């Protein structure tokens, strides 16, 4: 297939280029198209016939082709431009081929996370398991460290993290960390704590609870 | 013009994947092409095949012996059959087609995730992530739903039947050591709203036909 850098980043209002490297037999001999893919959506065409914009696509987007490479340019970057970008062309059989995609990250100012912790519901405990969730909301940059402690024992290997796509409006990320215990294990300990480290925090933030403080509504 | 994929989410290894794409707003007999493109999780786009105006078909050479694309004019639909599937065929499958002029944008379906696996369907349990002082920061509260132990992907989550979108974060699922997926969806709201505003997460797991509307109510906490 075609080759693209895995990611690019820039601040709002700036310009970026994304370039697609191919060969004589695909880009060399054929028209190039470009597509935007917002998370969870189908690709949307930005450029076709190397440099033409479909109706509805603003002139912030431009394309060109030279030899066996092609380039997408985006000016006036907006938070809504966060997406994967793909080139596409045709091969020696005139079948469509695509690049691997380039993720565009929008830079913004450092933002510390707000941290929230959720004791497991009585409903779930009745089913035999305790999931303890720590939420880090609306932070930047994406790098963050979360450590779980249960009665001051550092947990290793029994939690899983998930991170959202970059927010289309404020360019932040959010992260969940979920610590899973059996009911019996959950009922052997008192203090459940998640400790969060992030560039935007001058010292780590800990959120904690004691088993037994809450009852379901 | 709108395109919409339909077909099973889970397919067993060695069986045949069957998808359909229903086309509305345009005659299937008037397309420049109708075709299929897939996207494995975390990877790029791969063309599968196309059917042209006459009915002539062209398939990806690495897939050719396993692919059939056909048109049903009475249903105004086209299809994909992919035989002898393996785990490597797990992907979001898009239908696409070109209408009206050669320079037009193609129309795309929404994409449908097909998982090829020997594991079986399992619907989720839905548990509340109920707000309390522990999920309050200043005048803001966080609440959510935990959608646990389902297979295969995906699940969709909305809040308040779509009326609540601001501040919602629905996390990518994680694959647990059990081989089942879980995810959470959270939202931040004014603490002042907890006593007056109802918050319901709407969960749909199409592969198991599981739909749940869960009201998330504040906990009674004395910390
Ligand atoms: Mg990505």
């Amino acid at each position: 297939v075609l080759t693209q850098p895995p990611s690019v980043s820039a601040a709002p209002g700036q310009k970026v280029t994304i370039s697609c490297s191919g060969s004589s037999s695909n880009i060399g001999n054929n028209y190039v198209s470009w597509y935007q893919q917002l998370p969870g959506t189908a690709p949307k065409r930005l450029i076709y016939d190397n440099n033409k914009r479909p109706s509805g696509i603003p002139d912030r987007f431009s394309g060109s082709k030279s030899g066996t490479s092609a380039t997408l340019g985006i000016t006036g970057l907006q938070t809504g431009d966060e997406a994967d970008y793909y080139c596409g062309t045709w091969d020696s059989s005139l079948n469509p081929v695509f690049g691997g995609g380039t993720k565009l990250e929008i830079k913004r100012t450092v933002a510390a996370p707000s941290v929230f912790i959720f004791p497991p519901s009585d409903e779930q405990l009745k089913s035999g398991t305790a999931s303890v969730v720590c939420l880090l909301n609306n932070f930047y940059p994406r790098e963050a460290k979360v450590q779980w402690k249960v009665d001051n024992a550092l947990q290793s290997g029994n939690s899983q993290e998930s991170v959202t796509e970059q927010d289309s409006k404020d360019s932040t990320y959010s992260l969940s960390s979920t610590l899973t215990l059996s009911k019996a294990d959950y009922e052997k300990h008192k203090v459940y704590a998640c400790e969060v480290t992030h560039q935007g925090l001058s010292s780590p933030v800990t959120k904690s609870f004691n088993r037994g403080e809450c009852i379901d509504a | 013009v709108q395109l919409q994929e339909s077909g099973p989410g889970l397919v067993k290894p060695s069986e045949t994947l069957s998808l359909t794409c229903a086309v509305s707003g345009y005659s299937i007999s008037s397309g420049y092409y109708w075709g299929w493109i897939r996207q494995p999780p975390g990877k790029g786009l791969e063309w599968i095949g196309s059917i042209y105006h006459s009915g002539s078909t062209y398939y990806n050479p690495s897939l050719k012996s396993r692919v059939t694309i056909s048109v049903d004019t009475s249903k105004n639909q086209f299809s994909l059959k992919l035989s002898s599937v393996t785990a490597a065929d797990t992907a979001v499958y898009y239908c696409a087609g070109l209408t009206q002029s050669s320079h037009n944008d193609a129309n795309w379906g929404q994409g449908t995730l097909v998982t090829v696996s020997s594991a079986s369907t399992k619907g989720p349990s839905v548990f509340p992530l109920a707000p309390s002082s522990k999920s309050t920061s200043g005048g803001t509260a966080a609440l959510g739903c935990l959608v646990k132990d389902y297979f295969p992907e995906p699940v969709t989550v909305s809040w308040n039947s779509g009326a609540l979108t601001s501040g919602v974060h629905t996390f990518p699922a994680v694959l647990q050591s059990s081989g089942l997926y879980s995810l959470s969806s959270v939202v931040t709201v004014p603490s002042s709203s907890l006593g007056t505003q109802t918050y319901i997460c709407n969960v749909n797991h199409k592969p198991s036909n599981t739909k749940v509307d869960k009201k998330v109510e504040p906990k009674s906490c004395l910390a």
